[PDB]
RNA sequence: UUCUCCCCGAAAUGCAUUUAGGUGCAGCGUUGCGUGGUUCUUGUUGGAGGUAGAGCACUGGAUGGUCUAGGGGGCUUAUCGGCUUACCGAAAUCAGCCAAACUCCGAAUGCUGGCAAGUGUAGCGUGGCAGUGAGACGGCGGGUGAUAAGCUUCGUCGUCGAGAGGGAAACAGCCCAGAUCAUCAGCUAAGGCCCCUAAGUGGUGACUCAGUGGGAAAGGAUGUGGAGUUGCGUAGACAACCAGGAGGUUGGCUUGGAAGCAGCCAUCCUUGAAAGAGUGCGUAAUAGCUCACUGGUCAAGUGAUUCCGCGCCGAUAAUGUAGCG
RNA sequence: GUCGCCUCCUAAAGGGUAACGGAGGCGCCCAAAGGUUCCCUCAGCCUGGUUGGUAAUCAGGUGGUGAGUGUAAGUGCACAA
RNA sequence: GUCACUCAACGGAUAAAAGGUACCCCGGGAUAACAGGCUGAUCUUGCCCGAGCGCUCAUAGCGACGGCAUGGUUUGGCAC
RNA sequence: UUUCCGGUGGCCAUAGUGGAAGGGAAACACCCGGUCCCAUUCCGAACCCGGUCGUUAAGCCUUCCAACGCUGAUGGUACUGCACGAGGGAUCGUGUGGGAGAGUAAGACGCUGCCGGAAU
């Protein structure tokens, strides 16, 4: 899915300008790529928060003078206590292309009550295609107990989403309870 | 009561650069007092017994790099 | 091409010669008044150049490679002495008078010493 | 009680308690956690009380991570004594907490009882803290 | 320690001291003579750095995971060798961390040169005469101390000291502002404009109803306004009101009793438009009262949840209201 | 308890900066451990090897400073100091 | 030129020196004891959380581990 | 003049580390000897001397590989000079100037001077 965001040129730089923008309830963003100079824009705060609710969404930035262009939020600086987005790094993508992204690991398996599944990572770097971004990568540990551990080289990854990270380290662990 | 096993300290030695970059100096003028060669002697600069870098000639002091060393040179005055 | 560090994977003899050359060069440095005579003593030839280390250029040079000396029958030491005489003559021509000798990581002995004494006889002040 | 095996210097200056959390502002091991919204000093006794509360409420399941460590020693002037005669003897071990620091983490427990355990733990801490999760 | 006025105007620091409330030298004052932009401010241009921050390359500290040398416990039973290693576990490695005496990094300022402009008359040399060498509080950056003191000890700027005038109810150190004298003129600073008390019971838009304003914490609370996110809802929501609110099943370790209510659990199946081995009240122990869910007259919005503004509780000493003067 | 000297931190990236603040050293030593010239590269780790073991001496491989520096600490020093 | 000082209280009062005074005598609140003032560690009085104890039953009544404050009467700190 | 190569500097990893392929005309090198100068805290290993047969296996050289390492913006954030402001208090915020580190896109399998060589 494509999320459309209206942005306009940002020209004032520095902490004072950023504070003024955030008080105006916008959010600064820098959009860069492998073909053109970085573009400094400001986005609507509410729209940016709604768009960034999900992880790795495909955004289209529209500037009135310019043309819509496709980007991904690569680094989102959010406030720590409040959830507000403080700054956005947008990385331009060339429609038909390939990208490296992080997809969230979750556990959807059940074992004996003695052992509890644990995730060794929050995100895994997975090389996928633009139009099919895996929302979540799911691994199921059902009927497996004791001290079995799962590394990154054995996953039921969806089609077109190759693994870019190392496959010689553990990802999921099941072990007896916190004794 | 109690007491401290500390309270001793040595007198201030007043090290550091004495003539900065571009400053005009005379021959023999001390450029930097130091312990060890944080700055090595460059062109027109001699190194003394206590690692003091001083001017071997008149000119302007510059700080630079000679091969892999931080050095202090005295460029002869134009 | 100089890199401070001795290139790794270099042969053991080459590393030893490079280290000795560097430690000699630590105090040897050629100026316009007293340029640096560098003698590279290869297994078959000796190549001598007088260098102004300030500018990084060679003023005069000589070697056994010269056609006037290739067929000059003689031992390695004799050929090195002939090279030393030639380089001294060229230094006199260029008006060098005094030089500083850089053995370039080799012992001052044999061919190197013969070349140095030949230059001294030719009239170089060192 | 968490006490370091050894420290380089037993008598140290008071830790800076200015600024936001330098690092460790995000969950790294567990699913839920406690995030301090205010700075302050966190002693090993308080850490142990909170950990006991969480573990006791979650019973046997789930696992708890203590992200912070009370490795900073605090000296105490000898009692009833006039000022001076050198620094005191270490008496407390604290961790330097800054706003946004994740103190405790929990995993392997349903969200509601995890929240209740975190509430029990937070009521033992000397600074304000909140329950956080990986957005569920 | 006794008359006057005119000009300038400190110090309470450093070093040393049989010294610490003394004194010498230097610092700071004044003054004669001499030297004249050398001082200073700003801009520009160039230097050395390791603080703040940050980081984990080093040295220490540290959490979890993987893995493991090697130690512990056992047996077959041991000289081995094996099963174990379901225990311990250096190291290595992955991820998150910590540091006044850690640094792969690294500012702002400050310091110090060149140049340019601006500038009071600043700077410097050398003589005469000093006083001072008990400091105080405030801002900022630190040590001591308990996250203490109107505490103590440094760095730095300010005021006071040695400073009147305006403001702060009063109130050396805070804010405004440096008093040559006269004036029954005007404009302002901080702070103020209902009355005390000079000037607005000013205009417009919101919020508060606590006399909050006009002291306070952890914590607690259908206070009240505003901004979201989200579930359900004229397939008819939430309340209110009439019928089904139970079989098998007194489910099991308990406990003369756990039958639905001592505590702990697999957290099922059924006559069926409907229901939980079961949530409150009742109860020696079962009974029962009553709810989610099952229809209907009515039905237009409800139910969560987050954040923001102002409020509430917590709140609590002694002569007299007495924490807006 | 302290008094002179040296190193670090406090000390706020020049210098300087106090407390009965936090850590340690000094009142020597060396005729070479001084001068000069030339030569050399360590510690650790891995493998093999009489006595011999974690570790003596030897071999190969790896390894740039983590060894070393008469003596504290810092600044230095592998170009080696 | 060089020598002789733990003149170490190390800018080194004499080459040469310990005590008692409640029998005592002759500036300082620059500095202690008492009271006042500040502070509140300690003390004191509350409060939040509720492990647990209370046949059963957290909260009849109790309150572990921790947390937050009141009072200024305790011991102190400060030395106004 | 150009190309290739040997020496000798400069920048001191954008150059290193590791992997792959290929090359020697001069040159470099390994290599072959130890009689001679000389040498080993033993050893002609090294140093030195005498040769240039043999050999491109290695050094060296050329091409390729971002793989480890290295280099690295823009924007934002931390901090901060000056000027203020807010909390009972730890402490926090704003104006006006300066502004990182980390991380991100990316760069990069070196650059450059002089001398000599063989060919053109
Ligand atoms: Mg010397
Ligand atoms: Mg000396
Ligand atoms: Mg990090
Ligand atoms: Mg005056
Ligand atoms: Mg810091
Ligand atoms: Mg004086
Ligand atoms: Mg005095
Ligand atoms: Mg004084
Ligand atoms: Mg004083
Ligand atoms: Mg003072
Ligand atoms: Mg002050
Ligand atoms: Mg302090
Ligand atoms: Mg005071
Ligand atoms: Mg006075
Ligand atoms: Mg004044
Ligand atoms: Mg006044
Ligand atoms: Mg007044
Ligand atoms: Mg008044
Ligand atoms: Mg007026
Ligand atoms: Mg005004
Ligand atoms: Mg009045
Ligand atoms: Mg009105
Ligand atoms: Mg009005
Ligand atoms: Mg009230
Ligand atoms: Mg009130
Ligand atoms: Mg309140
Ligand atoms: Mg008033
Ligand atoms: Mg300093
Ligand atoms: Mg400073
Ligand atoms: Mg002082
Ligand atoms: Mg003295
Ligand atoms: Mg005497
Ligand atoms: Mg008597
Ligand atoms: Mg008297
Ligand atoms: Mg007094
Ligand atoms: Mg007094
Ligand atoms: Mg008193
Ligand atoms: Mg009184
Ligand atoms: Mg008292
Ligand atoms: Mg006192
Ligand atoms: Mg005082
Ligand atoms: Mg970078
Ligand atoms: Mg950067």
């Amino acid at each position: 899915d494509i999320i459309h965001l209206k942005a306009e040129q940002r020209t004032e730089f520095g902490k004072g300008a950023a504070r003024r923008i955030r008080r105006d309830d916008k959010v600064p963003a820098v959009m860069y790529g492998h073909d053109h100079d970085p573009i400094h824009v400001t986005l609507d705060g509410h729209a940016t928060l709604l768009a960034l609710r999900t992880e790795n969404p495909l955004l289209s930035i529209e500037i009135e003078g310019q043309k819509p262009m496709l980007a991904l939020p690569k680094d989102v600086q959010r406030d720590v206590l409040k959830g507000f987005v403080r700054h956005v790094d947008l990385l331009t993508v060339r429609r038909g292309e390939k990208v490296d992204v992080n997809v969230a690991l979750r556990i959807t398996g059940e074992s004996a009550p003695g052992t509890i599944a644990m995730t060794e990572f929050n995100e895994i770097e997975v090389q996928a295609d633009l139009l099919n971004i895996p929302e979540v990568i799911e691994i199921d540990v059902t009927g497996l107990e004791a001290g079995t551990t799962i590394y990154l080289g054995d996953l039921k990854l969806p089609e077109g989403t190759s693994l870019l990270g190392d496959a010689e380290d553990v990802a999921a662990t099941v072990a007896f309870p916190e004794t | 009561a109690s007491s401290s096993r500390n309270g001793r300290d040595s007198n201030a030695q007043r090290l550091g650069v004495k003539r900065f970059g571009g400053q005009l100096v005379n021959a023999g003028e001390i450029i930097v007092r130091q312990r060890g060669t944080h700055f090595h002697p460059g062109d027109g600069v001699g190194r003394g017994g206590d690692d003091t870098l001083f001017a071997l000639r008149d000119g302007n002091v510059e700080f630079g790099t000679r091969r892999g060393r931080r050095v202090v040179n005295v460029t002869p005055v134009e | 091409a100089s890199t401070l560090t001795v290139r790794k994977s270099l042969s053991d003899r080459a590393k030893a010669r490079a280290r000795r050359q560097a430690r000699g060069r630590k105090k040897i440095f050629g100026t316009v008044e007293r340029p640096r005579m560098v003698v590279t003593r290869s297994s078959k030839h000796v190549f001598v150049q007088v260098i102004d280390d300030v500018a990084g250029n060679t003023l005069v040079s000589a070697s056994t490679m010269e056609a006037e000396l290739r067929e000059m029958s003689g031992d390695k030491t004799a050929k090195a002495a002939r090279v030393g005489t030639i380089i001294g003559e060229r230094a006199k021509a260029a008006g060098i008078t005094k030089v500083v000798f850089d053995k370039a990581g080799n012992q001052y002995h044999g061919r190197i010493a013969a070349l140095a004494d030949a230059a001294r006889e030719a009239g170089l002040d060192f | 009680m968490l006490i370091p095996r050894r420290v380089k210097y037993r008598k140290q200056h008071h830790p800076k308690r200015t600024g936001a959390a330098k690092g460790g502002t995000q969950l790294a091991f567990g699913d839920y956690g406690i995030q301090a919204t205010e700075g302050g000093y966190l002693t090993n006794r308080q850490i142990e009380a909170a950990r006991i509360a969480m573990t006791r409420y979650i019973k046997r399941g789930g696992k708890v991570w203590i992200n912070v460590y009370p490795d900073r020693p605090m000296t105490k002037h000898p009692a009833e004594s006039r000022m001076g005669s050198g620094k005191g003897t270490p008496e407390w071990w604290i961790a330097n907490i800054k706003p946004g620091r994740v103190l405790f983490e929990l995993s392997g427990v349903p969200e509601d009882v995890a929240r209740e355990a975190m509430r029990l733990a937070i009521h033992k801490l000397p600074m304000k803290a909140r329950f956080i999760s990986r957005e569920g």
